[PDB]
C-alpha cells in the first residue's frame, strides 16, 4: 500500500581515487580565499561599482 | 514555547507542500509508505530479484519497532516491489520484464515478523551470512536471530545503539551502549539450534570512553581495527589484538561536541567521516589523524546519520534533526561558485532530500540500484527515493 510520487525512467546511456593530501590543501586554500573575499570587508564592492558606473 | 510549537508545525507543513511541488524536478523516483509501527533502524538486505511477468523487482529492508509501552516489539523484514525504473539495473531483454510507469502500483508487505524484547535500537545482518541479524535490545542485551531468538549477548548495563559486524571475521561483533562500554563478541552460529536461546558473554570489554558510546564500525579491510565515537567528544581507534585494559592506541578530539556517528570509506582505506552535534561532518585521514581534512557544513541541527555510498568513493550521505538527508560530493570541495549558487550552500553539497516531516531516525543506501536511499522518520513514514540523474551524472 504505497504512494508513487514520481517515476522517470532512466533511458540507456550516460571514478578515480581521492588523493587525501590534495583534498586537504584544496580545503585549506579555499578557506584562505573565502576569508579574503567575504569576511570583514574593508570596503563595499557595490560602492565601487556605483562610483565607476 | 506554545508559540514555538505552533510555528514549527506551521513551518513543516509549508516546507512539505513546497517539497511536493518540486519533487518532479528533483527525483527520478519517490515512494512513500506509512508503517504500522515507527522504526528506529533500517538496512537494505543484499538481495534483489527480478520478478518475471512484472515491471518490478523484490528487494528487502530490515526494520524494527519501538512501542515503549506494554505492547510486543518485533524485528521485521519488509519486502518492497522496487519498480524497474533504470535501464542500467534491470535486464529488460526478456520482454516478460517490463519497464515501470508513473501510473503503476507497487506494494510493500511485512514478509517476516519476529518477536523482539524491547525497542529495536539497531539491527544489522551479518555480511558473510545475511540470514543472521543482530539487534540491540532491552536494557543493553544484544540478540541474534536466524531468519530462515538464537542467542542473547549479556554484558551491557544500559541500552545502546552501537552495533557492527566484522566483515573480515565471521560472527565477530562489536557493541557500544549508554553504559560507556564497548563489548566484543564471538557469535558462532554453529551452536544455534532453534529450541533454546544461547547465553553469550563478551570476549572483551573496553572502558575507554567517558560517556555514551554512540557508534562503532570495523575497518572494511582490517579485521583488528575498530572505530568508536562517543558523547565524550572523542573518536577512538582500537586494535582488538591488544590488551583491553590498555588505552586505545589513538584518541582523537575530533569535535568539541557530541559525536553521533562514524563511517569508514569503503574504497579509500584512510578516509573516515564523523558526524557531530556541532551540525557538522568532519573528514579524516587515519594516517594523519589529529588534523581534520575538511569540514562539511550545511546541516542546520545535530547530525546523527552517516553512510558512504556503496558505489562511489567520493559520495557521502548524512542526516540530521533538521529533517534533511544531505548527499555530499567530495570531488567538488574547494570549487568556486556564483553568488546565486552559493545561496544553496557549499559546492560539495550535491543534493538535499527534504521530504520528511519529523526527526530522521536512520537511512540506508540501496545496494542494487543507482543512487537509491531508504530513509525513516519519527512519524511512521518510510521513503524510498532517488535524485535525478541530471544532478549526479
Ligand atoms: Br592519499
Ligand atoms: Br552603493
Ligand atoms: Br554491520
Amino acid at each position: 500500500e504505497t504512494e508513487l510520487l514520481v517515476l522517470r525512467f532512466r533511458e540507456f546511456g550516460v571514478n578515480h581515487p581521492i588523493n587525501l593530501h590534495s583534498l586537504r590543501s584544496k580545503s585549506l586554500i579555499r578557506a584562505q580565499g573565502k576569508k579574503l573575499d567575504l569576511h570583514n570587508r574593508v570596503f563595499l564592492r557595490r560602492n565601487v561599482r556605483a562610483v565607476k558606473m | 514555547e506554545l508559540n514555538a510549537e505552533i510555528d514549527l508545525q506551521k513551518t513543516i507543513q509549508e516546507e512539505y507542500k513546497l517539497w511536493k511541488q518540486n519533487v518532479p524536478f528533483l527525483y527520478d523516483l519517490v515512494i512513500t509508505h506509512a508503517l504500522e509501527w515507527p522504526s528506529l533502524t533500517i538496512q537494505w538486505l543484499p538481495d534483489k530479484k527480478t520478478i518475471p511477468g512484472t515491471d518490478y523487482s523484490i528487494q528487502r529492508l530490515i526494520l524494527g519497532t519501538h512501542t515503549s509501552g506494554n505492547d510486543q516489539n518485533y524485528l521485521q523484514i519488509a519486502s518492497v516491489q522496487l519498480p524497474n525504473f533504470d535501464e542500467d539495473t534491470t535486464e529488460f531483454t526478456p520482454s516478460t520484464i517490463r519497464r515501470a510507469q508513473a501510473t503503476g502500483s507497487y506494494t510493500i508487505e511485512i514478509s517476516q515478523k519476529i518477536p523482539h524484547d524491547g525497542d529495536v535500537n539497531r539491527a544489522r545482518y551479518m555480511p558473510q551470512k545475511p540470514e543472521i541479524i543482530a539487534t540491540m535490545g532491552e536494557g543493553g542485551n544484544a540478540y541474534i536471530f536466524d531468519t530462515t531468538p538464537q542467542a542473547v549477548l549479556k554484558g551491557h548495563t544500559a541500552e545502546g545503539f552501537g552495533l557492527c559486524w566484522n566483515p573480515n571475521l565471521p560472527g565477530n561483533l562489536a557493541t557500544g551502549a549508554e553504559d560507556q562500554v564497548i563489548c566484543l563478541w564471538d557469535v558462532q552460529t554453529q551452536s544455534f539450534t532453534s529450541s533454546e536461546t544461547k547465553v553469550i558473554s563478551p570476549i572483551a570489554k573496553y572502558h575507554r570512553h567517558t560517556d555514551i558510546v554512540n557508534d562503532v564500525q570495523f575497518h572494511p579491510q582490517h579485521e583488528a581495527l575498530l572505530a568508536s565515537v562517543s558523547d565524550d567528544c572523542t573518536l577512538q581507534i582500537h586494535d582488538t589484538r591488544l590488551n583491553p585494559e590498555e588505552e586505545a592506541p589513538k584518541v582523537i578530539q575530533a569535535h568539541s561536541k557530541a559525536i553521533n556517528a562514524v563511517a569508514i570509506n569503503p574504497f579509500n582505506d584512510y578516509l573516515l567521516a564523523t558526524a557531530s552535534a556541532d551540525k557538522t561532518v568532519a573528514l579524516w585521514d587515519l594516517r594523519n589523524p589529529y588534523q581534520r581534512l575538511h569540514t562539511l557544513e550545511g546541516h542546520e541541527d545535530e547530525v546523527y546519520g552517516l553512510e558512504w555510498s556503496p558505489h562511489d568513493e567520493p559520495i557521502l550521505a548524512s542526516s540530521s534533526t533538521d529533517r534533511r538527508v544531505c548527499i555530499w560530493d567530495l570531488e567538488k570541495i574547494g570549487e568556486e561558485q556564483t553568488p546565486e549558487d552559493a545561496e544553496d550552500g557549499s559546492p560539495e553539497l550535491l543534493f538535499m532530500h527534504g521530504g520528511h516531516t519529523n526527526r530522521i531516525s536512520e537511512f540506508s543506501w540501496c545496494p542494487n540500484e543507482r543512487w537509491v536511499v531508504g530513509s525513516l522518520a519519527d512519524d511512521n513514514i518510510l521513503q524510498i527515493w532517488s535524485p535525478s540523474r541530471v544532478i549526479w551524472g
